[PDB]
């Protein structure tokens, strides 16, 4: 009860904006517009839908590229921390939660179960990619399905359903050759296809310039 | 005693409930079509009265059958005129239908049992469709004795054969040109995806 006063007491400083994008991620020094729009991603905003011919969503989807070294993983990690239903995965293999849904026996309880991929599991919630130019066909298909139709679509071993993963992507990525080129588009620099870019809306480019008074700050840090 | 009783009740209500007759008409145009089945709102029956609509919540088992007697008593009252040859009454399956909202599988325990309950699931498995009896006969070895029309429970429940013959000890054998048949299916149904709980896995039925 009194949280709810508090929260509306807070809405009334002037800076409480300021405040909310500085708040984010207190470990990671510099990246402030880095943590202004995964501040805009985490508050969303609204689906419409007038009658039910057109479905507009509202989820910001993000999209990371930088050089090794620029922390990258780290932002995961707190917005894993962070968010209430957030679900990480990485494109490399060996993840502890799959991206493709399949009809198995659970080599715990030995039941026969019907699992779902990360995007499923993380309906109304956060889905968190790292290594994201690591992933197979498999994957990438799962992947645009679900950002373009928000669903899912399984049809295995006699069982066909629908499923919606209605859910914020966040995905971090290095550039092809190991270095961002300035003389070269996104596109170009980047494994990924101009349709799967074309989904999110915010894309931030990492670079590494040699700053001696960044580099000096960040050492101390 | 008093299950006829509550039956007589269960007659009245099939035959009384109403302006037009509902019920009544439903059963004569199924029997007719040749669909031997009906489907009951509850809240039909607690309308009509409530004493009955209380006891089916909490002990389903007999007064299912008490309400399956009478509907069938109320179709061969109904089908008087019926066409030669077609003299055997048939057996109606009863159906049940609420509006209640319905209860998470999580919830259920063992203060749940043998008690009415109301799941939300998905199915993901389906068994072929068997034949188990209702009605067997046998035969013994040695004097060639019968013994027809034992009656069957359902669900999964078998039978134990008697021991002594009124001749050696276990005689008896089934024979399964004379037996009534009925078709059975099982089935898997797995948690809602929308109402697991985080980080947990899910749970079968
Ligand atoms: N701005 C920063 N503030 C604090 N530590 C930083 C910063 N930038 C990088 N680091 C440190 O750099 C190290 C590199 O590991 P990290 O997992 O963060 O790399 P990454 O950017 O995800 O790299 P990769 O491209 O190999 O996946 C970490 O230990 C991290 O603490
Ligand atoms: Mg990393
Ligand atoms: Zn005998």
């Amino acid at each position: 009860d009194e949280d709810v006063k508090m929260i509306t007491s807070l809405s009334k400083d002037q800076q409480i904006g300021e405040k909310i994008f500085a708040s984010i991620a207190p470990s990671i020094y510099g990246h402030e517009d880095i943590k202004r729009g995964l501040a805009l991603a985490l508050f969303g905003g609204e689906p419409k839908n007038p009658g039910g011919k057109h479905k507009v969503r509202g989820d910001i989807n993000v999209l990371l590229c930088g050089d090794p070294g620029t922390a990258k993983s780290q932002f995961l990690k707190y917005i894993e921390k962070v968010s209430s239903r957030a679900i990480f995965t990485t494109g490399q293999g060996a993840s502890a939660v799959g991206l493709t849904a399949y009809v198995q026996r659970h080599p715990v309880s030995r039941e026969w179960t019907l699992e779902a991929g990360a995007l499923v599991l993380a309906d109304r919630g956060v889905c968190l990619i790292d290594e994201f130019d690591k992933m197979n066909d498999q994957d990438r298909t799962s992947i645009h399905e679900a950002m373009e139709q928000q669903s899912i679509s399984i049809s295995k071993a006699g069982i066909v359903t629908s499923l919606q993963a209605r859910c914020t992507v966040i995905a971090a990525a290095n550039p092809i050759g190991g270095r961002y080129d300035p003389s070269l588009t996104f596109s170009e620099n980047v494994d990924l296809t101009e349709p799967i870019i074309s989904r999110f809306d915010i894309l931030c480019v990492v670079r590494d310039t040699v700053d001696p008074v960044q580099d000096e700050m960040l050492a101390r840090f | 005693a008093r299950k006829s009783q509550l039956q007589r009740r269960f007659k009245e209500f099939l035959r009384q409930y109403r302006f037009t007759f509902k019920y009544r008409d439903e059963l004569k145009r199924h029997y007719n079509l040749g669909e031997y089945w009906i489907e009951v709102e509850m809240e039909d029956l607690a309308s009509f009265d409530e004493d009955l609509a209380d006891y089916l919540y909490k002990q389903p088992a007999e007064h299912l059958q008490l309400l399956e007697e009478a509907a069938k008593e109320v179709a061969d009252e109904v089908t008087r005129p019926r066409p030669s040859g077609e003299e055997v009454l048939q057996d109606i399956q009863v159906m049940l239908k609420s509006d209640a909202s319905p209860s998470s599988i999580r919830s259920l325990k063992s203060d749940m049992m043998s008690h009415l309950v109301k799941i939300p699931g998905i199915i993901i498995a389906a068994s072929a469709v068997r034949a188990k009896a209702t009605r067997i006969s046998i035969q013994c070895r040695s004097c060639r004795n019968t013994l027809t029309n034992i009656a069957m429970r359902p669900g999964l429940e078998g039978y134990a054969l008697p021991r002594k013959c009124n001749c050696p000890l276990d005689p008896y054998f089934i024979m399964p040109d004379k037996c009534k048949c009925v078709d059975f299916q099982t089935l898997k149904l797995q948690e809602l995806p929308d109402a697991v709980p985080h980080g947990e896995m899910p749970r079968h039925m």
